[PDB]
């Protein structure tokens, strides 16, 4: 995570680039696992936050019906969604789909 | 006091006064479902007082159709008459049409309003009574100072401006909406004279149910080219009934076999009436209702006459009026797609576009709800 | 409960096949091809109920003597004049004709009403059979074009603007092969789902500072935290 954060905050350091490509085998292990987003963390320059994607909830996102529900959501927004409610709908997508997988993980 | 106070009821109640008129027109015509002959008669498999409720409701309907248009006379009539004064007023100010342009013979709507400008009352419903003097002081010394001032200027019987009021109703009558509700009321009049043509009020559904107006609009916004297509079909069928008028005259038998007093429908009037009552209306081309050939010299010419008539009329031309209506959907759907695209792109006044107001977080919504927000300019 | 009645009668048991309303995924599109335009469908047919009713009014006076379902008058001649059953004629036959109602009626042969008969019947063939059924023809067809458009809007506004950041395709073509990266690394929707998992999955003591921020922002439902415009690339150089 940190090496990603060193890079993606501060690139173009050959010093780091040597060091990072030496850490290669690690990064490849965690590229499925490291999640990464963007938010506006009160400095209002946009930070990026790195986190851990759990492997259960990783896999469960793609497979069956969430896959259908994902593009279902997108057609819920691009067809009928307004501007304000777009991000507000979004978590309403998410929280449901979060709860879906939490069921589908404990199966 | 009651005549002006209850006046304000009808204008208040009007869309309920008009829709409820249609719902009464439902239940009446739901009972014109129950007629039969014997002289015309009303069978009752119901309560025995249903024909009094028809006499109740039909009078009630004509009551509604009178008391509602009084509300129409104070709801939309004033708005229309606002608009008509407006057009004249600004065109005196900015065109000077009764000074200079002297309006053309078409749109006598324009020519109708010559009279009213002499009146004192002229811009009543325009909230802007300075129109008349402004035109004087724009066009006095140019054309005539008091030539134009000449152009402009028990107790109930002479308190009102007659010339204004005769002008007013003249515009009121030429409203298509007021003439409609008048045409709706005169059908309610004849309900007291005959309770049958009374139920042709149901073409209020032309302007009644909001949702249904879309589906009738699905034709009439493409309806100008509709008629000429059918007008084409009138002509193309006429050319087929020319071909048969020489070449296949002996094949027409509405009559059984020749055994009957054999009608051979050769007369070009009634032959063309055959091709429309049958050949247009076939479902299977006109070679279904005709002596289909069985070995004639004309058999090759018979089928080729009839294959093409099945295509060029039944297949292709009816599909036009099929597709013509269908494009009208795609013509209207597009327009509603243009709205909600050019509303969301460009803010209406400022012409800008969506892009510039995405710099600000959540911005375009704000720009359309705070910075211009159409209603504020209203 | 239809399966219950199968043990009581194995016939109405087989009306389970309207599981095909919500069964086969692909077929659900074709049944959606109506019901997303179905509100105006009914009123069109409701229009057809009314317009046909007006034709069965005209015949109720003017062309009463032309109705014979019966053979010839020789049989105990049914002349279908009763306004109930007359309107039921015009729907069981005149709507359902294929060739207008003047196919199943005494077609005229020299009457005063012959001109009024045909003109009644030409228009009924047009205004009902030709034009109104073509509406419900085309109404269903527009529904295709109404749904096809929407699927065209998706894969256009997904490819233009990255979903959160509102940007557009153009800005991320500066980077080589960039928009794909921006949609698969920088926002990549699932991560905001996954991040949101990460927060719910942990305790508020266990939050990092960015995350404890966010959590406060989230329970507030204040939604500033999602990047509106200025996603990370556009913040810098
Ligand atoms: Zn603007
Ligand atoms: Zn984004």
């Amino acid at each position: 995570v940190l090496l990603t954060n060193l890079s993606e905050h501060m690139p173009n350091d050959t010093r780091l680039q040597t060091f990072l490509e030496l850490a290669e085998s690690v990064l490849n292990y965690f590229q499925p696992f490291l999640g990464r987003i963007e938010i506006m963390g009160s400095a209002k320059r946009i930070e990026r936050v790195y986190f851990e994607i759990s492997e259960s909830s990783r896999t469960q996102w793609e497979k069956p019906q969430v896959k259908e529900s994902k593009r279902q959501f997108i057609f819920d927004v691009v067809n009928e969604g307004g501007e304000k409610e777009k991000m507000e709908l979004f978590v309403n997508f998410c929280e449901d789909t979060i709860f879906e997988m939490q069921l589908a993980a404990q199966i | 006091a009651y005549q002006q106070k209850l006046l304000n009821y009808f204008a208040r109640n009007f869309y309920n006064m008009r829709m409820l008129a249609l719902f009464v027109a439902f239940a009446i015509n739901f009972i014109l479902l129950f007629y039969k002959v014997s002289v015309h008669y009303v069978l009752e498999e119901s309560s025995g007082y249903m024909e009094p409720t028809l006499r109740i409701l039909a009078i009630l309907h004509t009551v509604i159709s009178f008391f509602c248009i009084i509300g129409y006379y104070c709801l939309k009539v004033p708005l229309v008459i606002f608009k008509r004064e407006k057009e004249v007023a600004r065109k005196l100010e900015f065109d000077g049409l009764y000074i200079t342009e002297q309006p053309s013979e078409d749109d006598i709507k324009g020519q109708w309003d010559r009279l009213v400008i002499n009146t004192q009352s002229f811009p009543n419903n325009y909230w802007d009574k300075f129109v008349k003097r402004k035109v004087m002081d724009k066009y006095g010394e140019f054309y005539g100072r008091d030539r134009i001032s000449e152009l402009l200027g028990s107790a109930v019987l002479n308190s009102i401006d007659v010339k204004y009021q005769m002008w007013k109703l003249g515009v009121v009558f030429t409203d298509n909406s007021f003439l409609y509700l008048a045409w709706y009321m005169t059908m309610s009049v004849l309900g007291h004279y005959n309770n049958f043509f009374f139920a042709a009020h149901l073409l209020d559904i032309a302007m009644g149910f909001k949702t249904l107006r879309t589906i009738l609009s699905s034709v009439t916004h493409n309806g100008k080219q509709l008629v000429l297509t059918v007008g084409l079909l009138a002509v193309v069928v006429y050319l087929y009934t020319v071909v048969a008028f020489n070449f296949f005259r002996k094949f027409y038998n509405k009559s059984e076999d020749g055994d009957t007093p054999d009608m051979k429908c050769d007369d070009m009037l009634t032959c063309y009436m055959f091709h429309m009552y049958v050949g247009v209306r076939a479902g299977g081309g006109i070679g279904d209702e005709i002596e289909d050939p069985a070995g004639d010299e004309y058999e090759i010419y018979r089928i080729i006459f009839d294959i093409t008539f099945f295509f060029f009329v039944i297949v292709i031309l009816l599909a036009i009026i099929q597709g013509l209506i269908i494009d009208a959907f795609g013509e209207l759907r597009d327009q509603q797609e243009q709205v909600k695209e050019d509303m969301e792109t460009k803010c209406f006044i400022c012409g800008i576009g969506n892009d510039y107001f995405d710099t600000v977080p959540h911005g375009f919504e704000t720009h359309t709800l705070q910075e211009h927000n159409l209603a504020n300019y209203l | 409960t239809m399966s219950v009645l199968g043990h009581y009668n194995n016939f109405f048991f087989a009306a389970h096949l309207l599981d095909i309303a919500m069964g086969f995924k692909t077929l659900r599109t074709i049944l959606s091809s109506v019901t997303h335009n179905g509100k105006q469908l009914v009123l069109t047919v409701g229009l057809l109920a009314v317009v046909v009713y007006l034709y069965t009014v005209v015949a109720f006076n003017f062309f009463r003597k032309f109705y014979n379902k019966s053979e010839d008058g020789d049989t105990p001649d049914m002349k279908c004049d009763d306004m109930l059953t007359c309107y039921m004629f015009h729907m069981y036959v005149g709507v359902r004709a294929g060739g207008g109602i003047g196919d199943e009626i005494e077609d005229p042969a020299g009457d005063e009403y012959e001109i009024y008969r045909i003109i009644f019947d030409i228009t009924f063939f047009f205004f009902v059979i030709v034009i109104l059924l073509a509406i419900i023809q085309g109404l269903i067809i527009d529904a295709f074009g109404e749904l096809r458009d929407q699927q065209e809007q998706v894969k256009e506004d997904m490819e233009t603007k990255c979903f959160i950041c509102g940007i557009g395709n153009d800005y991320f073509d500066t980077v080589p092969h960039g928009f794909e990266t921006h949609t698969l690394q920088e926002h990549n929707l699932a991560n905001y789902l996954f991040f949101l998992m990460y927060l719910i999955n942990k305790d508020e003591t266990e939050h990092t500072g960015q995350e404890s921020y966010v959590w406060k922002m989230y329970q507030e439902r204040c939604w500033e935290f999602f990047p509106a415009g200025d996603c990370f690339r556009k913040q810098y150089e």
